């Protein structure tokens, strides 16, 4: 009942920092491989009566190549999340000048709370996960090849070399599993290398739709 | 498209054999010059592969790119296999 | 001469394994002067033989007394003396496989030739200095005969 | 399911870039069998590095 | 003898930039911590 | 040896370990997958949906794959790798999952 | 550095592969038609061996271009395929095993 909320949140955080160094975030390797006896050291084993509340988890983390390109993940209490909790997060990042968040839900996200998510793209870009997809990080799992968030040079540079246009490489949906792990928009190109049992490596590229 | 710099393969594939082979025989059967020397041969197909293997077919094959653009290669220009 | 091997040997087994083809038998055989096995394969249909048996075996490179290549081509209107009048089995065959027990270091001690005679298998193996004569992918010819 | 299967893959082909795309001209495979050879000329191998 | 001396000094070079990464790290933390402290 | 645990040994051969595995009658990936003691990295599951679901494209891609030569392999047959290929990526190649109807 | 690639590629210890060209029945054949004595020394350098190899793998292209997306795509198309030529067409097993001239 409390045991398992801990180690609940401890392998959440897990997959969350992950998550944030394969994104190319600022993540120390201590917290990278954190042990559940240092996250009760940390943050505590009794999360039932407060000790860690979920606000205490929240994870503020910075670019390696910008230092003020921040992002943060946020732990809500309430189960549904809705949206008056999405406008006091929106304004905690107004305040602290964060343009990125990830929002750890539990049981799910009130439909208006997402049609807030989506509507004010331009100005903040918050993603939306559940704790019971965080508790796996599916970019281990054997059958999700590596992929690769390639740069604006590097796609002119692909679509310049097989000269061909971006509707011709084929896709990956804006709502892929994997594609909301790297946390990639429509536009951008991600590259897979799998392992070819003919040819040895294999590289595709996948635009996401 | 840099006719200095063609990408596609140097090879015949076997689909541009068979129908450089096809047109050839036609252009024979229709009273069109050999281009090399016959002992007897009479069938224009015959006549197609000895200039084949002569390298002596007057055809340029037009391979188009996916993008849109083409190469043309001389049929004595190709490596021919079979 | 053009043979590169000669010994009298004596037949010690018949079929071990059991009779695998009703014409064809394999004789394991010792000889006496080298001491070295012989596994071989005679059609036992033409020229039978018994357990016990004593025979002389010449691997040579050529039928011909003088030393003269042969052309793998079957000639039945030749003249010339031929050493296969003095043997009563006659085979034909190719080496196909030379082993032995040399390491990565030393030389082999003891050679083991695999001779096929249209597919009738021959292994003649013993010390290395009797098999010189014999190189893979080479024909040679059996020359057997019977003695008592 | 022999003719799902031919009309979903019908025009897919190889082209003269080595790339296999289908009638829409979108890219498939960047090479045949990942590997762009021929399934005629290809045979069966051992690795001796592996076990 | 003496590459294997240049090769684990190099080692040691690299254990040292892993310690300076690491206080790094304690360097932005204690930036951190605040902005986790008035998160809540 | 599909199912057996294949490592390397430290001596450099490969060893199958012969390990208990568990095969369910329905499918729940997205919670089997998220448990103590259980294998998130080899645990999978033979609906090819709920790869799609809980892994992604390529995911699914590669065990459709797996899959279709499952089948074609039982008894005993072979395809050339790059038919089963050809045919997954014709599937996979628009991001969804494209049934052949 | 191959021996590594080949066993992240092929996790089950299954050495079969299918490959273009069988090269252990191309050197059987080289030894018939040179008729290579496998009893003698043989007059093959190995670094002959080694500089040959490399210039047969500069020369199978299956991806063409110099850019290095190209040259990437060259290294992974080939990539086992020139393992099991390294490997194959060894100095040692050159050497001691085929003894090709």
């Amino acid at each position: 009942d409390d045991e398992e909320e801990t180690y609940r949140l401890w392998k959440i955080r897990k997959t969350i920092m992950q998550l944030c160094h394969d994104r190319g975030y600022l993540v120390t390797q201590d917290e990278l491989d954190q042990t559940l006896e240092e996250f009760k050291a940390q943050f505590g084993d009794k999360p039932s009566e407060g000790r860690p509340r979920r606000t205490d988890l929240t994870v503020l983390v910075a670019h390696n190549d910008d230092p003020t390109d921040q992002m943060f993940v946020f732990f809500p209490e309430e189960p549904k999340v809705g949206i008056k909790t999405i406008k006091v997060y929106c304004q905690r990042m107004q305040e602290e000048n964060i343009t990125r968040a990830l929002i750890v839900v539990q049981q799910g996200m009130t439909p208006s709370a997402k049609q807030s998510l989506v509507d004010m793209a331009p100005k903040y870009i918050l993603e939306q996960f559940l704790q019971q997809e965080l508790l796996i990080n599916i970019t281990e799992h054997e059958l999700v090849p590596e992929h690769v968030v390639m740069t604006k040079e590097e796609v002119t540079e692909l679509l310049a070399r097989y000269k061909l246009r971006e509707n011709q490489l084929p896709r990956i949906q804006a709502g892929d599993p994997v594609a909301r792990y790297f946390g990639i928009k429509r536009g951008q190109v991600v590259k897979i290398i799998r392992p070819s049992e003919t040819a040895g490596r294999y590289i595709t590229y996948r635009l996401v739709q | 498209q840099a006719n200095q710099k063609r990408i596609t393969t140097p090879y015949m594939t076997k689909y541009e054999r068979a129908r450089v082979l096809g047109t050839r025989a036609l252009q024979i059967a229709m009273c069109a010059p050999v281009m090399v020397e016959l002992e007897g041969e009479t069938d224009p197909l015959l006549i197609a592969m000895k200039e084949l293997k002569a390298r002596k077919i007057p055809i340029i094959i037009r391979r188009y790119l996916p993008d849109g653009s083409y190469e043309d290669w001389g049929v004595d220009e190709l490596i021919i296999s079979d | 001469a053009g043979i590169l091997f000669e010994d009298i040997f004596d037949v010690k087994d018949i079929d071990p394994e059991g009779k695998k083809f009703d014409r064809v038998s394999r004789l394991h055989c010792e000889s006496e002067s080298f001491k070295m096995d012989l596994i071989l394969d005679v059609n036992i249909q033409i020229y039978p033989v018994d357990l016990g048996d004593k025979f002389r075996l010449v691997i040579a490179s050529t039928l011909y007394e003088d030393g003269t290549l042969d052309d793998g081509e079957y000639n039945p209107t030749d003249d010339r003396p031929s050493r296969a009048d003095q043997f009563e089995y006659v085979m034909y065959g190719k080496v196909y496989r030379i082993e032995g027990d040399e390491t990565s270091t030393e030389a082999a001690t003891r050679l083991s030739a695999y001779v096929s005679y249209g597919g009738l298998l021959m292994r003649l193996q013993g010390d290395a200095n009797n098999l010189h004569g014999f190189e893979v992918d080479s024909r040679v010819y059996l020359l057997m005969k019977k003695l008592a | 399911i022999q003719r799902r299967l031919i009309k979903s893959m019908e025009s897919v082909m190889v082209k003269y870039d080595a790339t296999v795309r289908n009638s829409i001209n979108q890219v498939v495979q960047l090479r045949y069998g990942e590997d762009g050879l021929a399934g005629e000329s290809v045979e069966f191998q051992n690795l001796a590095t592996l076990k | 003898r003496q590459k294997l001396l240049k090769e684990q000094e190099e080692k040691r070079l690299r254990e040292k930039e892993e310690q300076k990464k690491l206080l790094e790290q304690r360097a932005q933390y204690v930036e951190k911590t605040k902005n986790i402290l008035m998160f809540t | 040896d599909n199912k057996k645990k294949i490592i390397i040994t430290e001596d450099g051969e490969f060893k199958a370990l012969q390990e208990w595995i568990l095969e369910t009658d329905g499918v729940s990936l997205m919670r089997v997958l998220s448990e103590k003691d259980v294998d998130p990295v080899r645990t999978t599951s033979n609906d090819i949906v709920e790869i799609f679901t809980v892994l992604g494209i390529e995911a699914v891609r590669k065990a459709l794959e797996r899959e279709l030569y499952h089948v074609i392999s039982f008894d005993g047959s072979y395809v050339n790798y790059r038919h089963l290929a050809l045919l997954c990526d014709t599937m996979t190649c628009r991001g969804h999952l494209m049934a052949i109807t | 550095e191959d021996r590594e690639v080949l066993r992240v590629i092929f996790p089950t210890g299954d050495s079969k592969v299918v490959l273009p060209c069988n090269l252990l029945r191309m050197i059987w054949n080289a030894q018939k038609i040179f008729h290579i004595n496998p009893r003698l020394p043989s007059d093959l350098h190995p670094i002959k061996v080694v500089e040959g190899v490399k210039e047969l793998s500069k020369k199978l292209v299956i991806v063409n271009g110099d850019d290095p997306l190209s040259r990437q795509a060259q290294e992974n198309a080939t990539l086992l395929f020139n393992i099991h030529l390294r490997s194959t067409l060894c100095s040692r097993r050159m050497a001691e095993e085929f003894r090709l001239s």
